[PDB]
Parts: structure tokens; sequence; C-alpha cells
RNA sequence: CCCGCAGAAGAAGCACCGGCUAACUCCGUGCCAGCAGCCGCGGUAAUACGGAGGGUGCAAGCGUUAAUCGGAAUUACUGGGCGUAAAGCGCACGCAGGCGGUUUGUUAAGUCAGAUGUGAAAUCCCCGGGCUCAACCUGGGAACUGCAUCUGAUACUGGCAA
RNA sequence: UAGCUAGUAGGUGGGGUAACGGCUCACCUAGGCGACGAUCCCUAGCUGGUCUGAGAGGAUGACCAGCCACACUGGAACUGA
């Protein structure tokens, strides 16, 4: 079984790649609140199949470029 | 038998047009040793007569105390004039962990094993209010039964 | 190479190896992967002075790894009947 | 604006036992009827019961053994602004065990002592001195 | 380390008699006792809140003859051992090999039964132990050495210990000179006088 | 307060401004010693004490109270300089220590003899 | 390490004693010399300066300085405040953000339970063992509040649909 | 310290490496990072731990042990697993 993640597209004007943002929902540790933090990514995608604003689920691989090193799995909940 | 202690005793004025004419105040509380403790202010112009006024206000202002084989039943605190007041049970605690006019009131209730703190301000009237209004609110396990869960063995578990 | 040596720990004068399994390049009381006993030079003649867990070290000596002289000394020195 | 109902019916309740009223009444939810359901289990209230069909309203009447009131202090443990979930070994005990914590676990709405013995927590509603 | 001085002054201090003497008699009353303690002797003070704490550990402390240091290792392993910690530092001053020694009789003070334990002369389990503060666990026997048996001094503080209110926590031959230490003292065997809750509440200060 | 706001701004550990800043986590520090002399405390308080410059060796140039009763600093008088403030005299924060590298120790001493570097009175 | 010989023989200081803070009198000096961590002492009868006697503390150390934390709830998550003590923007509107009434379905993200891998050893803690005891050394366990995956739980929160 | 970045960000192709990769080169695309603090400046080896504290924390990284970096200063490759 294959450790994947979600995310939202943030960007994709890069010629056969797209920046993916990835929201947990940690805890503060001395506050105890629990805080939306982001993780942008740089994940490859082969023809761009991928608007702006939409759900992509990723898995990692084998370093692409300088900061690509996820490609895509499928795309649920795509752009309107 | 009944363990008076005095706590402070201070020197106040009036300020006349002679001069300053002063007085002493005294601070004692008394208790048997088995849950009753009282304190009385008491003030007069010399020494030993503000102590002595202080030990008969003490003896009719006492109050009950529930504690269990010698210790608190549980973490309670008491506020009065900005005197915040914490006192734990201390399961053998070993000894009365409290600070000056904490520990004297602490003495006498007949109370000897209690981990207490005294935050706000440590003027020693105001904190002997402050755990006196501590422990009268502090409730035993039989006066928790006899309003809620209508059994001992039920409320504790 | 894994070796199978001793690692002196202890005070002055009180030595106590520990039967460890590290790499040969490392130092004597520096890494290892695994340790697999204790050895007590000291304690004389009242409960208990080594032990090995010899299960292990056979894992190592399949895997391919040197053992040292004391190591193979304490190994001979568990006997079939002692 | 209304962003905490459980802590509102936790404070008519203490306003209510301050005034010495009889009976409070706040605007029922699912979530209302079951803590009021272990206040009344426990013995802190009796009889609460809800009167409405599409507007239901709760009404529980509150107890007082002596003159003073029987809940002694009520507070609002997790919330909205700061949510508190805490594990099986982790579950506190009010007033050295004669309080009670009513914790929201995964099999219902309890107390301190009924989850502890269940093996399971969560968050932690209130605590009912 | 120890005090080496008049070891009458620390009794007046405290008030108390301390047993520093052996007590051929009794008050000795040829030492002022309960009088002055000092020059200004008759000027008894006011002895506030921390006093009385501090008088209550300098008296526990002046009976077995500890320094402070060893004190306080006393009191710091009495506190994370299990249990009431006020007692546990009197079972471990009393589980002291120069105070067992002066419970069995054959040292007629503290320190001359430390001063036996201490020149080679006193032996444990059979084997020979040189230190004061050594520990001693439930059913050890502790001999006296053959060199030093039939010293005029030991069986001589034998004859005088009848009066010593026979501790009834270790059981003592005294013809072999052999004795075991049965089981560890409760708190209902100790002299009934010292408050060790003060010395407990000096130490959280 | 309002837990959302620590969040988004921490709650800052004031800082605590050393008394001694001529000698850094140094227990003493050495100076030269330019210009004994003395000055008068601040007002309630009436002496001329006896006090001193001196230009440590770290290039700081402070002023330093020579405890004691007598002394024998000669204007290059190599001395060691540890901390403590007067209370008495504007801009005094330093004590030289007595016994210590030239400033000698004081004339008929027989109480605290540690302060002040007295040996023992042998004979 | 053990044994033998001789002889109480080779071996006690340092700070402090006005309040805080345990422990006080006398003489000298007279806002001088000086002390002082803070309050403050010293102006001719100083328990505060210097000396003497006495006492208290700790002990082969003892004090001083330096530094860190504690006390300090005096940056307060635990655990503070804002009418007058320091402190409500002059008053609105509003984006990102934070939070959100009520019922049902669904999801299992947060949450919770279990399991697995890992979280090196030493250290800390617990029960033991070895050094005459102790420091020290050491066996075993606990702990390493974690992270990751897997399997469930579905009350609350979140997503989605009505 | 509010904008920073042109091999910069991405693609294709050739070359290089023990190996992925702007690692390198040529050509196209015009991106990439940033108020969740980029960039710049000051300071600093990191950790297991140590000290303190009731705890939460605060301070710290000497010894022992793990990792990194350095070897007169600066630059470079050779030999070799």
């Amino acid at each position: 079984k294959i450790r994947t993640l979600q995310g939202r597209v943030v960007s994709d004007k890069m010629e056969k790649s797209i920046v993916v943002a990835i929201e947990r929902f940690v805890k503060h540790p001395i506050y105890g609140k629990f805080i939306k933090r982001t993780t942008k990514l740089h994940v490859h995608d082969e023809n761009n199949e991928c608007g702006i604003g939409d759900v992509v689920e990723i898995r990692e691989c084998r370093p692409l470029s300088k900061t690509k090193s996820w490609t895509l799995v499928r795309v649920v909940e795509k752009a309107v | 038998e009944l363990q008076e202690k005095l706590i402070a005793v201070n020197r106040v004025s009036k300020t006349v047009k002679g001069g300053r004419i002063f007085s002493f105040t005294a601070l004692t509380v008394v208790g048997d040793g088995n849950g009753r403790v009282g304190f009385g202010y008491g003030k007069a112009r010399e020494v030993p007569a503000a102590i002595q006024k202080a030990m008969e206000k003490a003896r009719r202002n006492m109050i009950n105390v529930a504690l269990n084989n010698g210790t608190l039943q549980h973490p309670v605190k008491g506020v009065h004039t900005g005197s915040r007041v914490f006192m734990q049970p201390a399961s053998e605690g070993t000894g009365i962990i409290a600070g000056g006019a904490m520990r004297a009131v602490l003495e006498v209730a007949g109370v000897h094993n209690v981990l207490a703190k005294a935050y706000g301000s440590t003027n020693p009237i105001n904190v002997v209010r402050a755990t006196i209004d501590g422990l009268e609110n502090m409730n035993s396990p039989e006066m928790v039964a006899a309003k809620r869960g209508k059994s001992v063995e039920e409320i504790l578990g | 190479m894994v070796t199978i040596r001793l690692a002196r720990h202890g005070a002055k004068k009180r030595p106590f190896y520990q039967v460890v399994v590290a790499d040969s390049r490392n130092a004597r009381n520096g890494r290892f992967i695994e340790r697999v006993g204790f050895f007590n030079p000291i304690a004389s003649e009242k409960e208990e002075g080594t032990r090995l867990d010899l299960d292990r070290i056979a894992h190592w000596v399949g895997q391919g790894a040197t053992i040292s002289d004391r190591v193979a000394a304490l190994i001979k020195e568990v006997n079939k009947a002692a | 604006s209304m962003q905490d109902p459980i802590a509102d019916m936790l404070t008519r309740i203490r306003n209510g036992q301050a005034a010495n009223k009889a009976a409070v009444t706040m605007p029922s939810s699912k979530l209302k009827v079951a803590i009021a359901n272990v206040l009344k289990e426990e013995g802190f209230i009796e009889d609460f019961k809800v009167e409405g069909d599409t507007k239901p309203e709760l009404e529980l009447t509150l107890k007082y053994f002596q003159g003073k009131a029987v809940v002694e202090s009520i507070q609002r443990v997790s919330r909205p602004g700061l949510r508190i979930y805490k594990r099986k070994d982790e579950l506190p005990k009010v007033m050295a065990g004669l309080g009670i914590a009513v914790v929201s676990t995964s099999k219902g709405v309890m107390t301190d002592r009924a989850a502890r013995q269940a093996g399971l927590g969560g968050e932690i509603i209130c605590y009912v001195a | 380390a120890r005090y080496l001085g008049p070891k009458l002054k620390l009794s007046r201090r405290e008030g108390t008699d301390l047993f520093l003497k052996s007590g051929v008699r009794a008050i000795d009353t040829k030492c002022k006792i309960e009088q002055a303690p000092g020059q200004h002797g008759a000027r008894k003070p006011r002895l506030s809140d921390y006093g009385v704490q501090l008088r209550e550990k300098q008296k526990v402390r002046r009976i077995y003859g500890v320094l402070e240091r060893q004190f306080r290792n006393y009191y710091k392993e009495a506190a994370r051992l299990k249990g009431n910690t006020g007692e546990n530092l009197l079972a471990l001053l009393e589980g002291r090999l120069d105070n067992v020694v002066y419970r069995m009789g054959f040292g007629a003070t503290r320190a001359e039964a430390r001063q036996l334990v201490s020149h080679k002369a006193i032996m444990v389990n059979g084997r020979v132990v040189n230190i004061a503060s050594y520990q001693v666990s439930p059913n050890d026997v502790v001999s006296i050495r053959e060199k030093a048996k039939k010293q005029s001094r030991v069986k001589a503080a034998l004859e005088l210990a009848e009066q010593r209110e026979k501790p009834t926590w270790l059981e003592v031959d005294a013809g072999k000179m052999e004795g075991t230490f049965k089981r560890k003292p409760e708190r209902s065997d100790l002299s009934a006088d010292i408050n060790e809750h003060l010395i407990v509440e000096l130490y959280s200060k | 307060a309002t837990v959302n706001q620590l969040v988004r701004k921490p709650r800052a550990r004031k800082v605590a401004k050393s008394n001694v800043p001529a000698l850094e986590a140094c227990p003493q520090k050495r100076g030269v010693c330019t210009r004994v002399y003395t000055t008068t405390p601040k007002k309630p308080n009436s002496a001329l004490r006896k006090v001193c410059r001196v230009r440590l060796t770290n290039g700081f140039e402070v002023t330093s109270y020579i405890g004691g009763e007598g002394h024998n600093l000669q204007e290059h008088s190599v001395i060691l300089i540890r901390g403590g403030r007067v209370k008495d005299l504007p801009g005094v924060r330093y004590h030289t220590v007595r016994g210590a590298l030239d400033c000698s120790g004081v004339k008929d001493r027989k109480q605290a003899r540690s302060k002040y570097g007295v040996k023992r009175p042998k004979a």
C-alpha cells in the first residue's frame, strides 16, 4: 500500500508541473490550540490535466528536478 | 486544649493634633485540633491587652472543618481581598508545607499534611480569611453523597 | 567488518567488559550494532561472572563476523556441562 | 454571537442555582439533552424533560439539598476557541474524585469515572463540582 | 568532621538531655542544666518559627553526631523511599552502625561506641567493618572481635546498659557479646519526644 | 490573554540586564588603576570614601571602591577587581580584592580575615 | 587487603551574631574611621563600625565574586490583567484569519482504543548485585510524553449531501 | 530587513555521476519563493542529555556517547573500495 496525501492546486503555469498546498491540522506545542498549517509542494504531472483550485492526490517518487519529488495519483473534485 | 497561636503584632497610628498616638493590633488563631478553627483580630493600646482581646474574639468565631485522617478532602481554593490561596490534600505529604500566616491556621485546626501556596497579596490578616473561606467551603464525601449519588460507594467509586 | 569484542566500561581498577557487536573501524567504547552480553573479570567466586546471549552471537557469525580472542574464549568457557 | 450553546446551558444552571430558581429553560439540542441526562443520573439535577416539536425547549428542575444549592461550581472546559481531548490515562478527576467530568467519548457521552472503566477517552466537556 | 568539643553545652542549648555522656549518675548537676547555654543564658529568646524548626533538627543531629551534608543525604534518601518520610528518616538514623552498637550496650555513649567501631574492633556477619555509618539490614548479626573483646571498657558499658530501656527490636545476649538486628525500629519505639515533622518542614523551606 | 493572540505573538521573555558590565561572565578582572582619589557619598551619608578609577584588561575604564581601612594603591597598582556595588557612591559598581595582586591586606584585622586579605595571627 | 610494633602521640578552621536570619555584651572611635544583599547604621552610653569575651552556623573546608533557574502568578498554556493603579484603537466598514444555531445521512480528517516497527547506549527512576558502607560500578525493568503504518470506535469537531 | 530570484522556475535533448537531479550545456515556456516571515543582518556546532522547577516551563550543550564541520590561510585535484 502506498503512502499518499491529498491537497489543492495553488498554481499550474509551469509546463508539466503544478504546485500543491497540503493543509495539516496540527496542535500547538504550548497553547494547545489546533492551528492549520500549509505544506506547499511542487508535484509532477504529465500532460497538464489540472487547472487551478482542485484536489489532487499525490505520492512520493524519485527526484525529478530541484524541488520536485512527488507525482500525481488521481484527480478528485475537479475544478469548475 | 484550644491551641492559642499569635501570628503577627503590628503598630498602627492615629495622627492627632498633638502628635501621633500609637496602638497595637494582634492576630491570633485558636482551635482544638480535630477540625475546629477560628481567628479573632483584636486591638488595644498595649501589646498583651491586644493579644488577649484577640483570644476572646477567636473563641467565639470558630467554624467546623471536615478532614480525612489529619488531611484535606480535595484541592480547594480560597479568595479574600487580593489573597488567592491554594491547598492540596497531600496524601501523606508529611508536613504543613505552607507559608507565613497560612501555616499557623493549619496547625491549630489539626491538619498535618498540606501542600499550600498563597498567591496575590500575602498580608497576614487577609490570608487567614482566605484559608478559612477555603476550609469551610471544603466538603466531605459524606456531605456530597448526601446530595448527589445517594451512596458513598457510588459517589467515590 | 563486524566484530564481537569487549568494550571496557566500569571504574578505574574495576573493569567491566560489555560483549558487544561493533564495526572494526569504530572505537572501543564507540558505536555498535548490538550488545549481546557482558563479562565481569573481577566478579570473583561469588554468584555470577559472565553472561552471553549465544543465539544472537551465532546469528552474527552466520552473517559473517570475526570474534575477538576473549569472546572466543568465553564462548569456549561456557562448556558442555558447565 | 451564540457560538457555544453548551457553555450557555451551564451558565443557566449556574445562574439558576444562584438566583434560587425552581427550573431553567434553554433551547434544546441533541448534545444538551445527552449531557443533562448525565446530570440527572449522577444526582446534580432531577427530572429533565424536553417540550416542543419544531422549536424544542429543554427544562431542568434544579436541586437544593439544604438552603444551599447542589451544583457548587460548574465550568466549561473544551471551549470552541480551545478544544481539549484527553487519553485514557489522562482523564482528570474533579475534587479528588468526588466531582464528575462529563466526557464525550466515541461510545457516547459519559462521566470521567464511566470512561476510565470503559478504557477510552475523549473531549472533556465540563467539570461539575 | 566530628564535634571534638564540650558535649554538655550542646545539651544545654537544646535544653533536654541528649545522652551525650555515659551517666554513671543521673543529671550530673555539675553542668547547670536548663539554666544557661552561654553567657546570656538567663536571657531566653522569642524563638521564632524558623528557630523552632532549626532547634529540632540540630537536636536530632547532635544525638547521633552526624553533620549537615551527611544529614541532608539521610533526608534525601528518606524522601524517595516509600512510606512516611518522617519515620523513614529515623529508621535510617537508627540503622547506623555506631547507633546500633550503642543500643546493644557495647558503648556507654554514642561517641565512645563510635570509637570502638572506628578502631577495627566490631564486625558484622563475621566480616570486619570499619565505619560508623554502615546501614545494617534486618537479621544481620553484629559481633565483637576477640582482640578487642575483653576490653576494659566494653563489658563495663554492659552492666551500665540494663537501665537503657531494653530496645526490643534487636536481641542481645551480652555474654558471648553477639546480637542480631531483628527488624527496623518503628516510630512507636523512639523516645516519644522528637518532632520529626519539623525536620521535614525545615528542608522543604 | 485570548490564546489565539498568543499564537500570533508569543509571550516575550523580559531580558535581565547585568549590573557588572565590565566583567562579563568573569568573576574577577585585573586593571591598572590610574588616579586613586576620594569622594563624598550621596546625602544621608557623610564620609570620604576611598575609591579608584581603573582601566581593566578588556579595555573598560571603570571606578572601583577600595574597601577596608587603609591601602597602598599608587597610580600604577595592578589590582584585582570583583563585583559588588556600594549603594552610596554614584557610579561605583565594583570592589577591589584586598590581598590579591598589589593591594595588600588591612593592618590589624582579627575578625573577617578572609575578606580584606589578612592572614592568621601566628606570632 | 591482612597482621605486628610504639605512643593521645602526626592532624580545625572559616563566615556570622540590628531586622530579614539561627546566634550579645563590654571597651575604643564620635556623621570620623568605616559597614552595607536590601531597609539602613556612625552626630558621646552603637546588640549594625574596629577590638575583646561569649554564642550560632558549616566543617577540610569556609566565605566572597561571577553565572543559571527558583522564589517571580513579575510574560500567567498550566497560571495575570486593562472604570480610577500601566493598559479599550477617536469611531466605523471590511479581505485573509479565528469561531459558529439546529435535524438527518455519509465520510473517518481531527479525536479515541488496540497492535506493529522505531524512539542507540549511558543518564534519570524502580527493584536488585558488586566495592568494609557511601560516592562509584553494574543486571533487569520502567521511561524515552514522540513519529509512522495498520485495524477498529463515530459522541464531539471538520468535510460532503439534503 | 518587504519584496527576493535569471540557471533563476519548468520542459525537451545531449553530456556527466557509483546513483536521481539545472549536476552541466543548448533551445523553448515565464515561472519560482514570500506576511505560515522569502530576502538581508546579528548570533550560534546539533543531539542523547545537564542544571533548575511541584509540574508546565526556563536556561544550557564542559565531561561521556551519536552526527556534522575543520586541520597555517585560500584554492585544487590525484591515488584509492
